[PDB]
């Protein structure tokens, strides 16, 4: 029963930069991953960038040296940084939180989307 | 009598029940040398005595140890003896005949215990049951030295003499039927708990993650449990032998200790599993393939069955005492002995190293989630409480058997068969309790309903 408020989302020009952001409302448990999924048009769901909540991060292979993850203190937000934008980064970007509550498995909170779109 | 059904009244089941069967020469509660069903030895402190006496009764060379049918014949003859004693004494024949036939066992029984000449010394309770005064006898037998040595067992002695009923023994029996419909009970559980877990991970392609081609490996360990190991154990118990040879008495008995192994062997690697995979999540999706965990699984039963099969099969884990011998060469005996080292050596392997690692990892978990990059709230309890059943069910259920199992090597008699039996049941039940523990996943949960079409 926690919120995810997804931010940051738009237009933008090829090469522009962009910073999408997310905060997580509610009490989440202190081992998680906090990442970006997104779903380019008529392809699947793909990771773009997670960040663990003991600091280390994931990227695709897509995305490696342009996208860059980054999070807050402790209000438990993350920053996206994407910069020199291609138009197949155009997409729906979800904002997702990996919740080991349970240790045997994992509890997937997901954002409600925002979409980018890059001026082929 | 045309009477077939369990539970005939006699003098048989009533003394087995209060004397029990033990083939090794024990110590009575007075401290006596008593052997099979309740067969004095001798009074001498002397344990070269007991045995001198035991052979001459025998009529061969026993080393302390007879056979079931040695103690059976031991049995009849002592009761024989009792019956003899009683129409031979003066004071016993007038009360023995007037008596009905379940207060006749109630008395056999005490000339059995204490002798024909000690009976006939209760002169004033056997006045009382020749005249018929059930209750006075009752009453005055509760104030004698007989009363105070062994007083669960006078109790239901007297009471066969207050009520005339084998009241006294007839729950007995209740007791091993309800045992039987619990063993079903498990059986069907674990079976049913487990065959779901298994078919959830193969029909479904979104199951088929690291964690749970481990959760695979301990539900299969826990499938032969109730197939193989815990009906078999049961029919055995209920049945008090043995009806499938030699061979398979040990074949049956490396399939225990190699699923027990494998069960909790797994549990251990699932553990360390499951702390990288939240600790360092990156690392361990990179690091752990399908083939490295299908490696993994591999090694976890090879070692099981280094602790089973291998030194079962070429008979090393075999006792050297002469009631091991006895049971080895027994088609119809199936008890559990062991040698100092292999009772230590497994205990190791399938317990304690596994003990140790799931202590350690799962304390470096709840460590590490304190030094995150983070008010004392809600989301944490909920978790501590998730490991308190994971390590607690597993703890309470295994962790009484094996500290058992090592005080039993050390110090010979401390633990009563019962118990060691009980408390490895108590073990047994923790494979049912597995796919409650290990698979509350959402996906899980959804898996299991779609199966049975809920
Ligand atoms: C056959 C019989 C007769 C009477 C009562 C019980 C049984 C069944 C038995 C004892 C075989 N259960 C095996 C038990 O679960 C077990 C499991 C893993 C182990 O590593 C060991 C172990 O036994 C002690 C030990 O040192 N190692
Ligand atoms: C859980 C339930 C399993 C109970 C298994 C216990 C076996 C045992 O104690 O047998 C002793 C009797 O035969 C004599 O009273
Ligand atoms: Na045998």
């Amino acid at each position: 029963q926690v919120q995810l408020q997804e931010s940051g989302g738009g237009l933008v020009q090829a090469g522009g930069s962009l910073r999408l952001s997310c905060a997580a409302s509610g009490s989440i448990f202190a081992l998680n991953i906090m990442g970006w999924y997104r779903q380019a048009p008529g392809k699947q769901r793909e990771l773009v960038a997670a960040i663990h909540s003991g600091g280390t991060t994931n990227y695709a292979n897509s995305v490696k040296g342009r996208f860059t993850i980054s999070r807050d203190n402790a209000a438990n937000t993350v920053y996206l940084q994407m910069n020199s934008l291609k138009p197949e980064d155009t997409a729906v970007y979800y904002c997702n939180v990996k919740d080991f509550g349970a240790i045997i498995y994992d509890y997937d909170y997901w954002g409600q989307g925002t979409q980018v779109t890059v001026s082929s | 009598d045309a009477e077939n059904l369990y539970f005939q009244g006699n003098i048989f089941e009533m003394l087995r029940i209060d004397e029990g069967l033990r083939l090794k020469i024990y110590k009575d509660t007075e401290g006596y040398y008593t052997i099979g069903i309740g067969h004095l030895l001798t009074k001498s402190p002397s344990l070269n005595a007991a045995k001198s006496e035991l052979d001459k009764a025998i009529g061969r060379n026993t080393n302390g140890v007879i056979t079931k049918d040695e103690a059976e014949k031991l049995f009849n003859q002592d009761v024989d003896a009792a019956v003899r004693g009683i129409l031979r004494n003066a004071k016993l024949k007038p009360v023995y005949d007037s008596l009905d036939a379940v207060r006749r066992a109630a008395l056999i029984n005490m000339v059995f215990q204490m002798g024909e000449t000690g009976v006939a010394g209760f002169t004033n309770s056997l006045r009382m049951l020749q005249q018929k005064r059930w209750d006075e006898a009752a009453v005055n037998l509760a104030k004698s030295r007989w009363y105070n040595q062994t007083p669960n067992r006078a109790k239901r002695v007297i009471t066969t003499f207050r009520t005339g009923t084998w009241d006294a023994y007839a729950a007995d029996e209740v007791w091993v039927v309800g045992m039987g419909i619990v063993m079903s009970l498990i059986v069907l559980a674990i079976v049913f708990g487990n065959v779901l877990v298994i078919t959830a991970i193969a029909k479904f392609e979104r199951l088929q993650t690291v964690t749970n081609y481990f959760i695979t490996s301990l539900a299969c360990a826990d499938l032969v449990m109730g197939l193989a190991v815990v009906p078999f154990g049961a029919a055995h118990i209920l049945t008090k032998t043995w009806t499938f040879g030699n061979f398979w008495c040990e074949f049956w008995t490396s399939i225990d200790v190699l699923c027990v192994t494998a069960s909790i062997e797994t549990l251990c690697v699932i553990a360390v599993d499951r702390y990288f995979a939240i600790t360092s999540p990156f690392k361990y999706q990179s690091l752990l393939t399908k083939n490295k965990a299908r490696v993994i699984i591999l090694m976890v039963w090879i070692v099981s069955g280094l602790t089973s099969f291998l030194p079962i099969q070429m008979h090393w884990y075999r006792a050297t005492h002469q009631e091991a011998i006895n049971c080895y060469a027994e088609e119809t005996c199936c008890d559990f002995f062991t040698n100092q080292a292999y009772a230590i050596a497994s205990s190791i392997v399938s317990f304690y190293v596994p003990l140790v690692i799931m202590v350690f990892v799962y304390s470096r978990v709840f460590q590490e989630a304190k030094r995150q990059l983070q008010k004392f709230a809600l989301k944490e309890h909920k978790a501590l409480k998730t490991l308190g059943i994971i390590m607690g069910t597993f703890t309470l259920c295994w962790l009484p058997f094996f500290i058992v199992n090592i005080v039993h090597v050390i110090q010979d008699n401390l633990i009563r068969k019962e118990v060691y039996i009980l408390l490895n049941w108590i073990g047994y039940v923790n494979s049912g309790f597995n796919p409650l523990i290990y698979c509350r996943s959402p996906d899980f949960r959804i898996a299991f309903q779609e199966l049975l079409c809920l």
